[PDB]
């Protein structure tokens, strides 16, 4: 999250207290397919990878 | 315009130009010894202080 910060343009301080409860670290899979051509689109499935609770109404960045 | 950016992964520098901090920390220490010694004493000795008569011609 401090790197996507940064990334954006907003430099959070470090050794600085940060506890948050809508963000979930997520593992993205996908099958590519034949003949794919760059433009289509895919299907993908997502995996929560710590201690998450639910995904429910969440929206993949 | 700049390429592509990712956006969760570190900033690590992947082109000629981009600058990254090194942290100097070098310690060595290195030694060696060795010795030898020898040593060596003799003290022999005999005396015949009072010769009887029939040993006297030895």
């Amino acid at each position: 999250l401090n790197n996507m910060l940064s990334q954006l343009g907003i430099t959070v301080p470090t050794g600085t207290n940060m506890q948050l409860k809508n963000v979930a670290a997520v593992m993205v899979t996908a099958s590519y397919p034949p003949f794919a051509r760059q433009g289509q689109t895919i299907d993908v499935v997502v995996s929560s990878m710590g201690n998450a609770k639910s995904l429910r109404g969440g929206t993949l960045l | 315009n700049y390429g592509y950016q990712p956006l969760f992964e570190d900033r690590r520098p992947r082109n000629i130009g981009d600058t990254l901090t090194i942290v100097l920390q070098e310690n060595v220490s290195a030694s060696k010894s060795s010795s030898a010694n020898a040593s060596r004493d003799g003290k022999t000795s005999f005396g015949f202080d009072t010769v009887p008569r029939y040993l006297q011609g030895l």
